[PDB]
């Protein structure tokens, strides 16, 4: 009586869904974009631009 | 011509043109280092012998 998932599950509170920025994959996309900001912050890693 | 068949490496036809697209310039300039390269050196496989 159990299934296994690769991501975290959490049941919804309401039946009318609407947009939020509080979950695991948005946190993931945020951390990836934060690394790319830290990578564009140096111009050693791209000297041509 | 004898080492031609022994040696494993051949020329990669597109290294030079796949490069110089990482760096670019404004089109407002009339001088171009990348097309200066591609007018300066001509690979043509006659370099190879």
């Amino acid at each position: 009586e159990v299934l296994l998932l690769p991501i975290d599950h959490q049941p919804a509170n309401v039946t009318t869904p609407t947009l939020d920025f509080t979950n695991e994959l948005t946190n993931w996309r945020a951390r990836v974009c934060e690394l790319m900001k830290n990578l564009v912050d140096n111009q050693r890693y791209q000297p041509g631009w | 011509v004898l080492l031609q068949r022994i040696s494993p490496l051949q020329i990669d036809p597109t290294i030079i043109s796949n490069t110089m697209s990482t760096v670019s310039e404004s089109t407002t300039q009339t001088l171009s280092p990348a097309s200066s390269i591609l007018g300066k050196l001509r690979p043509s496989n006659s370099d190879f012998s």
